[PDB]
């Protein structure tokens, strides 16, 4: 019983973040921790990503307590380059969460990756 | 009513307590409404155990009384008739009832 | 003389109703602070000496 | 075939004879299901016939604790086998209206004699139970129901979220917003004991200015008699001549007795709350260094209470985002993203020693050395 | 406007128990339980009376709330009166059940019950403040692993965000709700049923309902507070549904 | 207090015609009758905020 739990395996972290970099190419996602925290208790969020092996692991585990009580799916992906490879940037971001949008052109991937995960926690 | 039940369920001791003769009408009247008096306080609206516990006095009493004068009076101890074991069968129904109706103090029990 | 004087009396219950106040802030705050230990005295006990 | 039924409540277990029957082909109709609402009939209905109060607290969680994952234990199994009568196999095996399935297999396992039900039968006879409560209990208990279940709940979420109850912050928040308010009353109390002395030694608030050493040595001279003692007022406190000379030479004087006794008690008990001030900081400066280690060294100790104080409590303070961190006197162009940069580095500390089982030192270590070195970049 | 030092009048609303603060620009506002203290970060009105005491209010943000987006949108009836027993299926954390609670008063109870383990904590972490509300981390799916600890509340509530919101809300109401009493579930759309639209779910629900023999009697959009979300008042009949 | 002190008679008729106090709200109509048990109270603003509504 890690503190990680919902850690997402290989074709579900595949699809989890070219959806981010879709997103990040459509101008819907917010990178980083303290932006992602800020737009889950502003309340546009669909949902929100975290990576599991940051060095200090509760500078995102924060955002647990936050995305579940808002009733929003939050995922852990194994690798923080990976995300920040996805995600578009230098520096390898570590928490990125996706705004709520019904103007935007990838809202049917964006809910199957939701109720994909939902299944999965 | 039950405390009419209860009553007209007690008559057939007093009826052979007065056809033998150790018990005549005036008295046994006289213990038979102060019964009535005993028997609706008991049966009342939010009664009390120290009711049961005065009631169950006046019917040991009332035994020790029957047995003094049946061996004063007709000279034998028992009297082979339904007259001895009623008492005694109402002190059981009391306690049963107080059992039943009272169940957390253990000075009754 | 000057053992008949009042400008400590006053003084004196200035000091009465400061540490009044003092007294009743510092019972709220005993009382918060061993009631994150035990709840459930601070509403049966009032008295905050026997507190 | 409901003749007996089990009730489990957070005070004991009771087991009621179900004396006669209720009606089972009528049982959704409005003059059937009136009758568990009032009480003139239920009690026609059931009566109470076993009441066995489990008496310890950890027993009785123990005991809600088994039921809720569906098991027997000692105290129900105790009072089955007293209750339940061995109906012989000539005429049945006896029957018990119990409140689940998933208690079900577990007493049939036990007790083989015994056969559960849980139809909406017994759904609602027990549902008629739990709302008559005590009033059918006639008194076979002391304490009710609802202080009871208060604790028992608590006890029981604790016990499921298996909560730390060593990440203690609610005692470093009520002891910084004591110990503040404490150096005020301190303050206060020195001036009333500075203000009270005057009348009898009005040149020692000249000559001794700090509030402890004042009180102290306001403790050790009475009256204005001393006048040759030396050697104790360096200890007590050179200015030892000064004083001594001016408890002659001054004699803005009154003589009064009986206040200075009072003086002296008050003096002495201010003392004692600088003793107790003295020490408190030094407890919660462990404290903090027990509970929030890396913030603590980030942003040292009673800036870190301060910290926590206003943010509420650890736990909020580490779900606020890491840019309304912004408190007022605390971390104290370039003299603006220096406290930025220690602004979010404070709460990336909070998160760590907050969402952490129980923190260490090295990441408090490591952000003090990062920004430490980008307050030399200037 | 409304910053903190405006002077605002505090009137009381028609459901008792919640007050409405009337200053240039009004509030929602519940009278505070344990004072001193916001729970989730809210602004307080602290009110002086007349030995002198100070007592405090809450405001009721309304788009962190569900049931106060109900309130000021305007229902009909409640039952959570300020003596009542109170059900919360779905307690996310102090947030609204703080409210609810306050709102119910020293007196009545708040069983708060909550199926996550983090939010469990923080409802555990705030419910030692106040001592009106029972704080439960079981899943709102069983009432009879929790059956041990409470008994007949006297109104149920319900956020909790499943597709058996009927199944959850009837199983918990038939072990634990007294007859003629109160039941107010809050159900999302989107969250229950994304193929289909609003009031399409929206019926499907009031009618498991009305099978479930709940006969509701109120349905409330919330409209500019919160989208697509729906607050359904009924009673709990039992005898004479018609 | 029956003599009503007159700044809660001040301050009562302000929010009584407060549909006229800034031409850039519109409050929407309502008669509001003087509630006959009300209090005069005082935001404390929070601690986490500053700058906006303080």
């Amino acid at each position: 019983n890690p503190k990680a739990f919902p850690l997402a395996d290989a074709a579900l972290t595949q699809q989890i973040l070219d959806v981010v970099q879709q997103a990040a190419n459509l101008r819907q996602l917010k990178k980083g921790a303290n932006e992602a925290t800020k737009t889950l208790n502003r309340g546009i969020s669909e949902f929100i990503i975290m990576a599991a092996d940051c060095e200090p692991i509760e500078i995102l585990l924060h955002l647990p307590l936050l995305c579940e009580d808002k009733n929003v799916p939050y995922v852990f992906v194994p690798s923080r380059v990976a995300l920040g490879r996805a995600c578009g940037v230098s520096r390898p971001v570590i928490a990125a969460s996706i705004t709520t949008n019904d103007a935007s052109a990838i809202k049917t991937q964006i809910y199957a990756v939701k109720d994909k995960i939902e299944t999965l926690l | 009513s039950k405390t009419r039940y209860y009553l007209e369920q007690c008559i057939p001791e007093m009826d052979d307590l007065v056809e033998k003769g150790l018990f005549t009408k005036n008295e046994v009247s006289l213990i038979m409404k102060k019964r009535t008096d005993f028997e609706h306080r008991l049966n009342s609206r939010g009664s009390s155990i120290n009711d049961y516990i005065k009631y169950i006095n006046y019917e040991s009493n009332v035994n020790k009384l029957r047995a003094k004068r049946c061996k004063r009076i007709l000279q034998v101890k028992k009297t082979n008739s339904l007259s001895d074991w009623s008492i005694q069968q109402r002190i059981g129904f009391i306690y049963q009832r107080g059992t039943n109706k009272f169940p957390q103090d253990l000075k009754f029990w | 003389s000057a053992d008949k004087v009042d400008v400590m009396i006053i003084q004196a219950i200035a000091l009465l109703d400061d540490l009044d106040k003092e007294l009743n802030t510092y019972a709220m705050r005993c009382k918060e602070w061993y009631g994150w230990h035990f709840p459930e005295l601070a509403k049966i006990v009032t008295d905050s000496v026997a507190y | 075939p409901i003749e007996y039924l089990l009730f489990e409540e957070p005070t004991g277990y009771a087991v009621f004879k179900v004396k006669l029957q209720q009606d089972d082909i009528g049982s959704r109709l409005k003059e059937v299901q009136e009758q568990i609402n009032d009480f003139g009939a239920f009690t026609k209905l059931i009566e109470l016939v076993s009441f066995a109060p489990f008496k310890g607290a950890a027993e009785a969680l123990e005991n809600a604790n088994d039921i809720s994952e569906g098991l027997v234990s000692e105290s129900l199994k105790a009072i089955l086998d007293l209750n339940l009568p061995k109906a012989s196999s000539k005429k049945k095996n006896i029957t018990l209206a119990i409140s689940d399935k998933n208690l079900g297999p577990s007493i049939k396992e036990e007790f083989p004699y015994v056969d559960c039900i849980s139809n909406e039968l017994a759904q609602d006879l027990i549902r008629g139970v739990r709302l008559h409560g005590e009033k059918l209990f006639k008194g076979l208990q002391s304490g009710d129901l609802e202080r009871a279940q208060l604790g028992l709940g608590h006890a029981y979420s604790r016990a499921k979220v298996k909560f730390s109850v060593q990440k203690n912050d609610n005692h470093i928040i009520q002891a910084i917003a004591l110990l503040d308010q404490l150096d005020k009353d301190i303050n206060t109390f020195a001036m009333r004991v500075k203000e009270w002395y005057g009348w009898h030694f009005p040149e020692l608030a000249k000559l001794v200015p700090d509030n402890y050493t004042f009180a102290k040595l306001v403790l050790f001279i009475k009256d204005k008699a001393s006048l040759n003692d030396d050697s104790l007022h360096d200890l007590a406190a050179g200015i030892a001549q000064r004083v001594i000379d001016n408890a002659r030479i001054s004699m803005g004087q009154d003589i009064s007795e009986t206040d200075m006794e009072n003086v002296c008690v008050f003096a002495q008990r201010v003392a004692s709350l600088a003793d107790y001030r003295r020490q408190l900081y030094d407890y919660l400066c462990e404290k903090m260094h027990t509970v929030a280690p890396n913030l603590s060294e980030l942003i040292g100790e009673v800036i870190g209470a301060r910290l926590i104080s206003h943010a509420g409590s650890l736990t909020n303070l580490s779900k606020q985002a890491a840019s309304t961190v912004q408190i007022l006197g605390a971390e104290k162009k370039n003299k603006g993203r220096i406290s930025r940069y220690l602004a979010n580095k404070c709460s990336m500390a909070s998160r760590i020693d907050n969402y952490s089982e129980e923190p260490s030192n090295v990441f408090g270590s490591v952000l003090k050395k990062q920004v430490e070195q980008r307050l030399e970049f200037y | 406007g409304a910053r903190g030092g405006a002077k605002v009048v505090i009137e009381p609303h028609r459901h008792a128990g919640v007050y409405i603060a009337r200053g240039k620009e009004d509030l929602l506002v519940t009278k505070n339980m344990a004072p001193g203290e916001s729970v989730y970060g809210e602004k307080r009105i602290s009110v002086e009376e007349p030995p002198p005491t100070k007592v405090e209010y809450r405001v009721w943000n309304p788009f962190r709330s569900k049931l106060a987006a109900g309130i000021m949108g305007g229902l009909d009836e409640l039952f959570i009166a300020p003596g009542k027993k109170v059900l919360y299926l779905g307690a996310a954390s102090g947030t609204s059940v703080s409210h609810v609670s306050d709102v119910v008063g020293p007196e009545g109870v708040v069983y708060a019950v909550e199926f996550s383990h983090r939010p469990g904590r923080e409802l555990i972490s705030m419910a030692k403040k106040r001592p009106n509300i029972i704080p439960i981390i079981e899943d709102a799916r069983h009432p009879q692993k929790y059956r041990m600890l409470i008994g007949m509340v006297d109104c149920v509530f319900a956020d909790v965000a499943q597709p058996d919101q009927a199944r959850i809300i009837a199983l918990n109401s038939h072990m634990f709700l007294k007859d003629q009493g109160g039941v107010v579930i809050s159900i999302k759309a989107n969250c229950i049923d994304s193929t289909v639209d609003a009031e399409t779910v929206f019926a499907r629900e009031v009618q498991k309902l009305r099978e479930e023999r709940i006969k509701p009697l109120e349905q409330l959009t919330l409209e500019p507070y919160e989208r697509d979300h729906c607050i359904v008042v009924g009673r709990y009949m039992r005898s004479g549904l018609k | 207090d029956d003599n009503m002190r007159r700044e809660v008679q001040r301050d009562l008729l302000l929010i009584k015609h407060r549909a006229a106090l800034d031409p850039k709200r519109h409050y929407k109509k309502q008669r509001w009758e003087v509630p006959e048990r009300f209090a005069i109270g005082t935001i404390i603003e929070d601690k986490s905020e500053f700058y906006s509504s303080r």
